[PDB]
RNA sequence: UAAAUUAUGGUCAAUUGUUAGUAUUCAUAUUAAUUUUUUUAAAUGUUUUAUCAUUUUAUAAAGGUUUAUUUUUGAAAGAUUUUUUGUAUAAAAUUUUAGGAAUAGUUAAUAAUAAUUUAUAAUUUUGAUUAGAUUGUUUUGUUAAUGCUAUUAGAUGGGUGUGGAAAAAUAAAAAAAA
């Protein structure tokens, strides 16, 4: 009797990719912010282990019809810079947009330059980044990465398609993601290395006569405090820990 | 038993109870009629039908067939010729 | 095909079903007009509705109005009883006129 | 608390249900993984006082039990009473039986002419137990009696019931596997929400969500079928694996000192009875080898090459290289068998870990013994080569792109590194697992006494501050071992272990403790404060009520 | 009513008021309240320092605190060796 | 219904249950059908979530979701890097596929077990020592078994055209469990399930307190 | 256990089955090892018997008979279990060897309980006396030979206990070896039973045991057996066996009392078998289970005198010496009473020449179940009748 | 002694209530009934 | 599970399919998998001999059938309706030996 | 038509206060009274918070009329975690009136959330609908009494759509995050 088929508990609830709140804009530096570490990780993986379709030729050259569909989630690297057809071209100069590669730049490779590129039918979106130098990262010889001339004329670029206006969902590169073990500190130990019998193992803790230097004298805060942060339920200085163990926060 | 049969997929089935009555030890018979549920049209007007309660099926309608226990075979027979399962009474209520 | 499974809980339509039997009545021609007019007007609607979109539109736009901007939709309790008439009697008559009687049915 | 399920299994009982197969099941599984043995045989012992005749899953759920117990009498009294009449699927015989029993129903005339305690249907294992054993598991229920005569040490007994088991999987067909049965929880069939936070969350530490295993798995795991939905070889190469795995059980149990790592120097040195044990898995080997054939060339060998090593390891204590050595001889005979050339295949993260855990137990040492604050190692113990051979094997491992490298893995390689002696263990966690993985504070166990042989007093409390800031930030709690070795250095350095809260209540209750213990009157028992009498629903006995008869003044008869 | 009390308490985690729990505490069920505060004796001053060294100069050790801890709340029907025996079944086996 | 004819209805029922008994004697060795299920249970109504579609409890597996499945052993061509680099080495994925499945229904039951990011990437095609295999061709009409050495050539093609639209755990029991990270093979399908809490029973039935003179059952 | 395609089995599938050849092995040993081996069971090992895949009303027919058969096992293992206490009762009071006890006599009860009393336990002695009374009665090593026998051939008709016998994990008594010991004793037993009981299939339906058809084939196969050894020249027929023309030994197995008997009918002749001995005529029938038809089941005295007449015309039997004599005989099984009447009066041997003639009688012991008086009676009067002669 | 089910329902009554059994109400009052409309 | 139901449509949908897949089988039958599906198709059969149905609809299931090698629980009411219809102005030749061709290869 | 058999050879009893439970006064009880007392005058301080805000704090009365209900998992309890997945919505059955009849935002079916459809629909003389009276209520009282009689646990579709849940304009207090 249409009423009495099943109970009414569970409803149906509108798309969460339907609600401007929940749909990330790429003209926004929140945009940036959920791709950086993405590429950051991208980066270390294909540094230690050969990834398979991450370098490639000049670009996927799928039909006009199927470039929106089956182009967007799709990344690779390449080298040099060079653009894809069809596209608009926008370079953030936004600081409060760049400030989310920071640690990108630093700490994997130096960033050049970072662009949008808008379809002409402004459905699909390139983010597309720039890299100069070499790796800050060490290598490896088998890494997919090592094939790409541009690292290790000196510049090589990154492309990522997604779809604009679109949950935080889109802007998630998973099966790039398994971690590969970096082998520096073992190379000098292996046979590969000729610095070999150069180290000395210490199989005994040295006979220590001193103790430790005391810390300097505690001093309690002269300030008002907001209360106990364990009580409030905030995390040691809100940064990280547990309410229960309590730590680094005054006293 | 199964009393009517003018709804779809729906038996109207006569049930009895009993009601005590200490201060003349009598135990008369009360009647209730009930909204059952049968999905294929296999129940006839004359039917001793067995009747489980259930989930609610519509607004009058939370009983369901699990059984007929006696099949009215005249009904199904006259179904057969054509006629009504069983001739309708010429007698009722009054209009006024 | 005449009796229901007692743990399972199947009634006697189910079991039969499930023996590929078949026990129907032979059934009136208003029977038979009741269990074939249900896919003409399904075919119907669904041909408006590809027809001619723009009154599709329109009617489907009033009854979702009417329905999102309309009073008792919490699907509360109150809204959620079976037979509202009966179930709250003191307020027909007094507060509601909606339901001019307190029985439709045979409880 | 684990005895919850034994307490969840009773009140089924109390409330008049019929508990089912797989409620006993569930039961005797869930303790045994919390390791309560006695109370598993006290759910079996419950079953049969119900008087259920068991499923052939139920029997060896039962058969798990005894095996991990080591107790034979168990599974004897369990085969005489039940498991015998079992028999292996025939060539002709039917592959799974037809379903039998019709569900229960009455006619008209039944249910008239019946009594209702005859009518009346409750759900009796008993009636369902024939279509239960549609499928063949006498497969697994020999492989369980062997396992626990050759555990019980029945020696003859188990090469009855293993040879029976052999010949039988040689000549006679696979029974068809059971599939799982999805109707046994309640889940909701999609998610209601979706909220699905970001893996990167946290702007501190990366986290795992609901969506994406974002961290790297923290334990390592075989990639194979259950064992019904193997072929009768596969499964016997499986049969050859699982009684290697209760040699090795058994010969843990009986030197647990042995087989515990830096704990005493007992576990250096391969005790008498090794060599023979040893003979007997290589035997038990070469006669799968011999059985088989080039059969074998074909059938999934990860699991029983891991188990070997294992063997090998704990029981035989070859080292590491050697252990590699044996695997990738073991891998080229495999490959070899078939006559098909130009093709073998590679080790596993499974036996990876084996391997690696052979080097760590080569590295192994003895943590401050006799008092003396130095650290008794194996003799003739070669730091550098074990340190070359790791890091070739590493580098091996990590040029094969197909190993996962779980977190365990990283585990034995910095054990190894602290052992051997190298400085750079520390190094290797920063680089390689913390960031990147969910690691315990073993990790954390092994780099505090790699921290302790630092030339600094200050750097070795330096970096034993900053490893409990890695496990505030990174949420991997500092487990009890960790704090009591640095606590044992509280004098030179002074970092303190224990909280603020945490030691105010030991000392509070530790001195009530001591003094109550010393005193004489509070000795006494005390009923009200002991046990609990009658926690069950209803009296013990009858105190005389209800009274189901009316009263003179009463006209409310019913 | 000890049994109902002790099922509402245990496994039920409900609460308790102080003027049922000083009652109850003359029962020898519960320690004295928290509100029970003698008015002779001043409240305690915890030192960190001292804490420590106490912890220290009598630490229990890792088994005993643990079997300690289960006998307290997971079983306390653990069998000997020769409960395990007499009820280990006998020579006919069946 | 007058109640007092019970017993001669009794009578009459017992008498016509032994006529039946002993006049057709045509009882006889029938297949037993699926029970199927039913949409009267009891209570109040459930939610569209929770409707698996079986409102009893049945403890037998009947045969539709049973199945005959071969374990087939499927080969790859496989690089390592030894300290040389790239010595090439095999690779192998177990499948269990159904005995009357089609050599493409195999393929694309290999690419949901390729959990691997490496292994399955580019487009591949199977062969037995080479000669390639007819991908509209049944394992019967092959003659492979589980002892059948059987490669997978991948051609350097990209993108391989997926569709994850099929769970990895679906049975004609039309379940779908969100989580697909194992397989029904390869999950063990029976651990303690972490993700609830046990609760006890609050709500006294009839006794409340001080005297349990009768309990006010029901 | 119950299989899909376990069956039950016949006399002759059962000897095919278990056809083997022996020389040499104690019955009574093997006897009880088997139900030593029954006795230690549980109630769940009898559950899982009957085959599947099996018409309704042979499977109903086949519970019937197991629960027959798990009932006689269990009423003897309370036999064995009484006779067991009484002999250690008996050891223990006189101070014998257990061995021993079961060879003494009433004289040393005799001194032993004067004994007892003279030593000042009353209560003991009349203890000793009564176990030794109630033993003597009971302790026989072979007591019911024969009903445990026919029940173990029972156990082998079924076709679902060959497997219940084996694959036991024992121990070795002396060296403690714990073994898996794959002997079959049941097998043995069933084979020793086959071979040397050629009508053991007989002995099993006449103590009632067979439910499905009863015991009138086999009553026929052993009458036609001992007409076959009464005679010299013996031709037998479907229906028919006849002797020597001179003679006049004819057995004639007229029609199936049960299933011809109509419930609503008025007839009074219906006879099971009809048999001619020279000049002497007997009719058995098998007492029909229902007392309302038992009495249509009786001939009339007037039929009795034309089956006689008949007789006469048919083959010249001077009506001088022709008489009837009418047989009713229990609905289910045999009494050893009735059997003995049967041989006395239908063949005319004595009880010496009919044990002779077939051994198993001599101990074949069978009583007149008490619940049924009717047929006592009915029996009681028919067979004290006359020869009713014309 | 034994106790009617009217104690059960007392004892159950007082102790949701908490003592709460009844409150003895005048049973002898003397109603009246008053007519409105025409005979 | 009953949550739905077949008509002739649906049943003449499917059963073209299922003789194509016995066509297909190394044998002339299909798996034990398809026993439902056949047991379904039976009830919808034996149910819709009940209602109105037109002359191809029953043309098309008897062709159906034939193909399938499959004999309905309801062959009576099948061929009871299939009498109501020989006799109609609407029925042709090519009509007519249709339903003989099936009728002969199913009896 | 059974016909009066000769052992009369065993008498000497009962009572010892010891109980298998509705017991009847047509006038004594039973009520307002012979004995009715005692007070009561409104105008009001919950709390913590990051501060013009935010977090915690869900059944007062009169009126209107009352089916015969309710475990929001959603908040808390509460823990080595984690869900606003921890099945709360249902049914059976018992009512009154000196002048006794019609009722309807209507019944079932449905690929129909939000019904352009289909049907010979549904309630009622076995007493319906409306109107009148009207919380229920083996608890009160009375009696030899399955008779008569009496009653206060509650509940609440337009006042914020907030909240886990409207129960939200008043709070003898159930102590409300040191």
């Amino acid at each position: 009797s249409r009423r009495f088929r099943y109970n009414t508990k569970f409803p149906a609830l509108v798309s969460y990719n339907k609600l401007p709140w929940e749909v990330v804009n790429h003209e926004t530096p929140q945009f940036h912010m959920h791709v950086a570490p993405h590429y950051e990780q991208l980066l270390t993986l294909a540094a230690s282990s050969p990834v398979p379709h991450i370098i490639s030729s000049k670009h996927i050259d799928v039909p006009r019809e199927h470039r929106l569909r089956l182009l967007p989630g799709m990344l690779y690297l390449l080298d040099g810079d060079t653009l894809p057809e069809e596209f608009t071209i926008n370079r953030v100069l936004d600081p409060t947009a760049l400030q989310y590669y920071g640690r990108l730049s630093s700490q994997i490779v130096t960033v050049e330059a970072v662009r949008m590129l808008v379809s002409d039918d402004l459905r699909l979106l390139c983010n597309c980044i720039t890299f100069k130098g070499p790796l800050h990262l060490p290598v490896a010889p088998y890494a997919s990465l090592a094939s790409l001339r541009g690292a290790s004329s000196n510049c090589f670029t990154l492309y990522h398609f997604v779809r604009p206006n679109r949950p935080p969902k889109e802007l998630q590169l998973e099966k790039y993601y398994i971690h590969a073990p970096c082998v520096a500190p073992l190379s000098e130990f292996a046979s590969n290395s000729d610095e070999r019998g150069n180290w000395r193992p210490r199989l005994q803790a040295p006979k220590r006569t001193q103790r430790a230097t005391p810390l300097p004298a505690y001093r309690p805060p002269q300030s008002y405090l907001m209360g106990l942060a364990e009580r409030l339920a905030v995390v040691p200085g809100g940064c990280f820990g547990r309410r229960s163990l309590m730590w680094g926060h005054w006293f | 038993y199964v009393v009517g049969t003018s709804m779809l997929k729906t038996a109207v089935v006569a049930t009895n109870h009993m009601v005590y009555y200490p201060k003349f030890n009598q135990r008369v018979s009360r009647t209730k009629r009930f909204f059952a549920h049968d999905e294929d049209l296999a129940c006839v007007e004359g039917d001793l039908v067995h009747i489980k309660q259930c989930r609610k099926i519509s607004k009058y309608k939370h009983y369901y067939v699990f059984s007929i226990l006696e099949p009215n075979v005249e009904g199904r027979e006259r179904l057969k010729l054509g006629l009504k399962a069983v001739p309708p009474p010429l007698f009722g209520y009054p209009v006024s | 095909g005449l009796n229901g499974c007692v743990e399972t809980g199947r009634s006697r339509s189910e079991v039969a079903r499930d023996l590929g039997l078949s026990y129907t009545r032979p059934l009136h021609e208003n029977e038979k007009k009741q269990l074939s007019h249900q896919a003409v007007y399904y075919e119907r609607l669904a041909k408006f509705k590809m027809e001619q979109p723009e009154a599709a539109r329109a009617m489907e736009r009033e009854r979702f109005v009417r329905k999102f901007s309309g009073m008792f939709v919490k699907m509360d309790i109150r809204s959620g009883a079976p037979d509202f008439p009966s179930t709250y009697r003191r307020l027909l008559g007094t507060k509601v006129v909606r339901w001019a009687s307190k029985r439709h049915g045979p409880n | 608390i684990p005895q919850e399920a034994l307490h969840w299994l009773l009140r089924m009982i109390v409330d008049n249900f019929n508990p089912q197969h797989v409620h006993y099941i569930a039961a005797m599984k869930t303790l045994q993984s919390a390791g309560e043995l006695d109370m598993a045989r006290d759910v079996w012992k419950i079953m049969e006082r119900q008087q259920t005749w068991p499923c052939t899953a139920t029997i060896c759920a039962y058969l798990d039990v005894c095996v991990e117990a080591g107790e034979k009498t168990w599974a004897m009294e369990a085969w005489n009473r039940y498991c015998t009449e079992l028999k292996f699927l025939e060539p002709g015989e039917v592959d799974p039986k037809p379903i039998s029993r019709v569900p229960f129903s009455l006619t008209r005339e039944e249910l008239l002419y019946l009594p209702k305690w005859k009518k009346h249907f409750d759900h009796d294992p008993n009636l369902d137990v024939m279509d239960l054993n549609r499928f063949n598991r006498t497969r697994e229920v020999y492989l369980r009696m062997a396992q626990v005569m050759l555990a019980g040490g029945e020696r003859n007994a188990f090469q009855h019931f293993f040879t029976k088991l052999e010949e039988a999987m040689l000549n006679k067909p696979t029974p068809v596997p059971e599939p799982p049965n999805p109707h046994l929880v309640r889940r909701p069939r999609w998610a209601p929400y979706e909220h699905c936070k970001s893996v990167h969350h946290s702007p501190w530490r990366l986290q795992n969500n609901g969506r994406a295993l974002a961290l790297g798995p923290s334990v390592t795991i075989e990639d194979e079928m259950q064992s019904r939905f193997f072929s009768n070889d596969q499964f016997l190469v499986h049969s050859v694996k699982e009684v290697l795995r209760i040699v090795l059980q058994e010969h843990k149990r009986a030197h647990p000192t042995e087989c515990t790592r830096c704990k005493t120097e007992a576990f250096f040195y391969k005790t008498k009875d090794a060599d023979e044990t040893l003979k007997f898995c290589d035997d038990l080997i070469e006669r799968l080898f011999a059985s088989l054939g080039v059969r074998l060339s074909n059938l999934n060998t990860s699991s029983l090459l891991s188990t070997i090593l294992e063997v090998f390891r704990v029981v035989g204590k070859e080292s590491g290289a050697a252990l590699l050595q044996r695997a990738n001889e073991f891998l080229e005979r495999k490959a070899s068998l078939g006559d098909a050339e130009g093709s073998r295949e590679n080790l596993t993260a499974s036996n990876y870990l084996q391997v690696l855990s052979g080097f760590a137990d080569e590295s192994a040492f003895v943590y401050n013994t006799k008092k003396d604050g130095t650290c008794q190692y194996k003799t003739g113990f070669d730091p550098r080569t074990t340190m070359r051979h790791l890091a070739d094997v590493v580098q091996e491992i990590a040029g094969n792109p197909h190993v996962t490298w779980a977190a365990d893995m990283h585990l034995q390689v910095v054990e190894t590194m602290v052992g051997c002696g190298t400085m750079k263990a520390n190094d290797y966690f920063v680089r390689n697992v913390l960031r990147q993985f969910s690691w315990d504070s073993r990790f954390l166990e092994v780099l505090y006494v790699e921290y302790r042989r630092q030339d600094d007093v200050d750097m070795w409390a330096e970096l034993t501050k900053r490893a409990l800031v890695w496990t505030a930030r990174y949420n991997a709690p500092a487990s009890e071992r960790l704090r009591r070795l640095i606590e044992d250095d509280y004098d030179t350095i002074r970092v303190q272990t224990r909280t603020f809260r945490e030691l105010a209540v030991f000392q509070f209750r530790d001195v009530e403790e001591r003094r109550h213990s010393r005193d004489v009157v509070n000795e006494l028992p005390n009923p009200w404060y002991d046990y609990v009498a009658h926690a069950l629903p209803f009296p013990d006995r009858d105190a005389g009520y209800p009274d189901e008869y009316g009263d003179l003044g009463q006209w409310r008869a019913p | 009513d000890i049994d109902a009390f002790k099922y509402w308490f245990g496994v039920k985690r409900c609460r308790l008021s102080m003027k049922p729990w000083a009652l109850l505490a003359k029962a020898g069920l519960l320690p004295p309240s928290l509100t029970q505060n003698s008015k002779i004796m001043p409240k305690p001053l915890f030192d960190k320092e001292s804490l420590m060294r106490y912890y220290l100069a009598n630490r229990k050790d890792e088994d005993v605190m643990a079997r300690e801890k289960y006998l307290n709340y997971e079983n306390s029907m653990v069998k000997t060796e020769e409960e395990r025996a007499a009820e280990r079944p006998v020579a006919p086996y069946l | 219904l007058k109640a007092g004819l019970l017993g001669h209805y009794q009578q009459e029922a017992f008498e016509a249950r032994k006529r039946f008994e002993e006049s057709t004697t045509y009882p006889g060795p029938i297949r037993a059908a699926t029970p199927g299920d039913t949409r009267f249970y009891s209570g109040s109504l459930e939610s569209i979530l929770h409707d698996t579609d079986r409102h009893y409890w049945r403890a037998v597996t009947d045969d539709p979701r049973v199945q005959h499945l071969i374990p087939l052993r499927i080969r790859f061509k496989i690089f390592t890097w030894v300290t040389s680099g790239w010595e090439q080495r095999m690779q192998v994925v177990q499948i269990m596929a159904p005995k009357d499945s089609t050599i493409a229904q195999v393929k694309d039951l290999v690419l949901v077990e390729n959990q691997s990011p490496y292994l399955c990437v580019s487009s591949f095609h199977l062969a037995i020592d080479g000669k390639e295999l007819d991908p509209q061709k049944t394992l019967g009409e092959y003659g492979v078994t589980e002892q059948s050495q059987i490669d997978a050539i991948e051609q350097n093609d990209h993108l391989l055209h997926r569709d994850d639209e099929r769970p990895r755990d679906w049975t004609v029991d039309e379940i779908t469990a969100e989580d697909v990270k194992r397989s029904p093979y390869k999950e063990m399908e029976m651990q303690p399930l972490q993700n609830l809490a046990p609760r006890y029973e609050a709500r006294p039935k009839g006794y409340f307190g001080r005297t349990y003179y009768s309990g006010m059952k029901q | 256990h119950a299989t899909y395609g376990a069956v039950p089995l016949t006399h002759s599938q059962v000897t095919s089955v278990y056809a083997t050849d022996g020389g040499k092995v104690d019955e009574l040993g093997l006897l009880e090892l088997v139900e030593e081996r029954i006795f230690s069971w549980k109630l769940n090992k009898w559950e899982m018997r009957i085959p599947p895949n099996l018409p309704n009303d042979q499977k109903e027919l086949i519970r019937q008979e197991q629960e027959n058969l798990k009932q006689i096992l269990s009423g003897w293992r309370k036999c064995f279990g009484a006779l067991n206490a009484d002999i250690l009762q008996i050891s223990s009071l006189t101070g014998v060897p257990k061995e021993v006890v079961r060879e003494k006599n009433r004289t040393w009860l005799q001194e032993e309980v004067a004994k007892l009393r003279w030593m000042g336990e009353v209560n003991k002695a009349a203890l000793l006396r009564d176990a030794f009374m109630r033993l003597e009665a009971f302790g026989s090593r072979d007591f019911m030979f024969m009903e445990r026998l026919c029940c173990i051939y029972g156990l082998a008709r079924q076709g679902t206990f060959d497997e219940a016998f084996t694959n036991y994990i024992t121990e070795d008594p002396v060296t403690n070896d714990i073994f898996v010991d794959e002997r079959n004793p049941f097998k043995e037993l069933v084979a020793h039973i086959v071979r040397n009981y050629s009508q053991i299939d007989i002995i099993y339906d006449f103590l009632g045991f067979n439910y499905s058809e009863g015991y009138r084939s086999s009553l026929r196969r052993y009458m036609e057996y001992l007409q076959c050894k009464t005679a010299e020249n013996v031709r037998a027929s479907g229906r028919l066996v006849t002797g020597d023309k001179g003679e006049h030994n004819i057995l004639f197995d007229y029609c199936v009392s049960r299933e011809s008997l109509v419930s609503g009918d008025s007839c009074q002749g219906i006879i099971d078998f009809l048999y001619i001995n020279g000049n002497d005529v007997t009719l058995i029938i098998i007492a029909s289970d229902n007392p309302w038809l038992r009495n249509r089941q009786l001939p009339h005295r007037r039929q009795m005198e034309g089956i006689a007449r008949r007789v006469c015309f048919v083959l010249g039997i001077p009506p001088s010496e022709v008489r009837i004599r009418n047989l009713l005989l229990p609905p289910t099984y045999l009494d050893k009473g009735s059997i003995v009447r049967l041989n006395d009066i239908v063949f005319r041997l004595s009880n010496e020449q009919s044990n002779l003639l077939i051994p198993w009688l001599t101990n074949y012991n069978k009583e007149l179940d008490p619940k049924d008086v009717d047929y006592t009676a009915l029996a009681k009067t028919t067979n004290e009748e006359e020869w009713l002669t014309l | 002694p034994w106790w009617n089910f009217q104690t059960e329902h007392r004892q159950r009554c007082v102790l949701m209530y908490g003592g709460a059994r009844t409150k003895n109400t005048h049973n002898a009052n003397h109603r009246v009934f008053i007519k409105k409309y025409k005979r | 599970a009953g949550k739905m139901s077949l008509t002739l449509r649906e049943v003449n949908t499917l059963l073209p399919l299922l003789s194509r897949m016995r066509r297909e089988s190394p044998n002339g039958a299909l798996d034990a998998r398809f026993d439902r599906v056949f047991n379904a198709i039976d009830t919808a059969i034996g149910a819709a001999m009940r209602h109105n149905c037109t002359l191809d609809e029953l043309l098309d299931l008897a062709e159906g059938l034939a193909a399938c090698e499959m004999v309905p629980s309801a062959l009576k009411q099948v061929e009871m309706v299939l009498i109501r219809s020989v006799m109609m102005h609407e029925c042709s030749p090519m009509h007519l030996r249709r339903m003989l061709q099936a009728m002969f290869t199913l009896m």
